[PDB]
C-alpha cells in the first residue's frame, strides 16, 4: 500500500 | 538546474536465432528530466506499436524506461534503438550488436 | 532474505498544457506491481503484477484516492517550490518521492525511508531515527520547520513501522511462488578477435533475480580494472535481469583471465575461463 501529506 | 544525458542498451531479451520469435529492448536510463523519444528502426524506418514500462527513477534520481518490440531476427535486418532528448544536440542511434 | 517495499512518484508541471503529469510506481525488491498515471483514461491504481490481482475493490478503490490525493499535494507543491526559488511560471519541473520499509527475514521492521527531490537534486530527506529531517538548502529549511510544525515525521514513522511492513509481509505471501524466488545467472563467454594481437573476452549472466550481482575480470587472480568494460544491469522485460563484462587481452594469453560471479541464487561463485 500507500502512505495514508502536509504541504511543502 | 541539472540535466543528464540518456545511457542507451539495445539487446534482445534472448539470445538472438535466425528465425526465431524474441524481443528487441532498447534500455534508457541515467536521464533527466523524464521527457523522452524513442523510437525502435528496422533498417533505418520507424517499427509501430513499441511499448515501453511505466516511469521510474535511480538512487541519484535519474529516470529510466525499457522500449520493447516482438521481432523475428534474421541475418539481414538490421536494428537501432534512435532517443531525442533536451540533453541531446543530435538524435542519439545504437546500432543493436547481437553480443552485445 | 530480506524485502522492501517502494514507491516512486514522479510530478511535472507542464505550464499551459493542463495540471502536472504524475507517476506512481509501487516495487516488492526489484518486482513492480502497481501504477498510476494521471494521464491515463482509468484514473485508477492499476495492478502491474499477477499477486496483486487478487486484492478486492476496496483495495483498489483506497489506494486509488490516496494517490490521487499525493498527485494534488504534489501540484501544490511545484507552485510552493517555483515560489521558493524565484523561478518563472513558463518552465517545467519535477518533484520526485522515494519511500518504503526492509523486512528482515522474520518479516520484522529493518529501516524506512523518505527522500524527496526538486529538479533532479536532494531537497529534504527523513532521518534514519524517522523523527528528524535533513533539508538540502534554505528552501527545504522552509519545508523542514513547516514539518517540524505540523508533526510530519510522526506520520510517516507510523506508516512506515505499521502499514508499509504489514503490507510488504502480505504482498510476499500473496506472491510467495515469483517473490521469494533466487534466479541465478546462466553464464557463458565470447571471443572475438579485435587485431592480430588482441582479442576480446565478454562474460555473461542472463536470466538473473534479483537485479544485484557482481562480475568481475581477473588476470593472475588478481581483480582487473584497465581495459575493462562493465555494462549496467539492464531488464530482460520477463522480470530477469541481464550483464556483461568485458576485457581486452594480448592474444595467445586468453587463459591466464578469468570472470568471477557473484549472485544470491549461486550456492558458491562461479569462475568461467575462455574454453578452447
Amino acid at each position: 500500500v500507500v502512505v495514508g501529506g502536509v504541504g511543502k | 538546474m541539472i540535466q543528464r544525458t540518456p545511457k542507451i542498451q539495445v539487446y534482445s531479451r534472448h539470445p538472438a536465432e535466425n528465425g526465431k520469435s524474441n524481443f528487441l529492448n532498447c534500455y534508457v536510463s541515467g536521464f533527466h528530466p523524464s521527457d523522452i523519444e524513442v523510437d525502435l528502426l528496422k533498417n533505418g524506418e520507424r517499427i509501430e506499436k513499441v511499448e515501453h514500462s511505466d516511469l521510474s527513477f535511480s538512487k541519484d534520481w535519474s529516470f529510466y524506461l525499457l522500449y520493447y518490440t516482438e521481432f523475428t531476427p534474421t541475418e539481414k535486418d538490421e536494428y537501432a534503438c534512435r532517443v531525442n532528448h533536451v540533453t541531446l544536440s543530435q538524435p542519439k542511434i545504437v546500432k543493436w550488436d547481437r553480443d552485445m | 532474505g530480506s524485502h522492501s517495499m517502494r514507491y516512486f512518484y514522479t510530478s511535472v508541471s507542464r505550464p499551459g498544457r493542463g495540471e502536472p503529469r504524475f507517476i506512481a510506481v509501487g516495487y516488492v525488491d526489484d518486482t513492480q506491481f502497481v501504477r498510476f498515471d494521471s494521464d491515463a483514461a482509468s484514473q485508477r491504481m492499476e495492478p502491474r503484477a499477477p499477486w496483486i490481482e487478487q486484492e478486492g475493490p476496496e483495495y483498489w478503490d483506497q489506494e486509488t484516492r490516496n494517490v490521487k490525493a499525493q498527485s494534488q499535494t504534489d501540484r501544490v507543491d511545484l507552485g510552493t517550490l517555483r515560489g521558493y526559488y524565484n523561478q518563472s511560471e513558463d518552465g517545467s519541473h519535477t518533484i520526485q518521492i522515494m519511500y518504503g520499509c526492509d523486512v528482515g527475514p522474520d518479516g520484522r521492521f529493518l529501516r524506512g525511508y523518505r527522500q524527496d527531490a526538486y529538479d533532479g537534486k536532494d531537497y529534504i530527506a527523513l532521518n534514519e531515527d524517522l523523527r528528524s529531517w535533513t533539508a538540502a538548502d534554505m528552501a527545504a529549511q522552509i519545508t523542514k520547520r513547516k514539518w517540524e510544525a505540523a508533526h510530519a515525521a510522526e506520520q510517516q514513522r507510523a506508516y512506515l513501522e505499521g502499514r508499509c511492513v504489514e503490507w510488504l509481509r502480505r504482498y510476499l505471501e500473496n506472491g510467495k511462488e515469483t517473490l521469494q524466488r533466487t534466479d541465478p545467472p546462466k553464464t557463458h563467454m565470447t571471443h572475438h578477435p579485435i587485431s592480430d594481437h588482441e582479442a576480446t573476452l565478454r562474460c555473461w549472466a542472463l536470466g538473473f533475480y534479483p537485479a544485484e550481482i557482481t562480475l568481475t575480470w581477473q588476470r593472475d587472480g588478481e581483480d582487473q580494472t584497465q581495459d575493462t568494460e562493465l555494462v549496467e544491469t539492464r531488464p530482460a522485460g520477463d522480470g530477469t535481469f541481464q550483464k556483461w563484462a568485458a576485457v581486452v587481452v594480448p592474444s595467445g594469453e586468453e587463459q591466464r583471465y578469468t570472470c568471477h560471479v557473484q549472485h544470491e541464487g549461486l550456492p558458491k561463485p562461479l569462475t568461467l575461463r575462455w574454453e578452447p
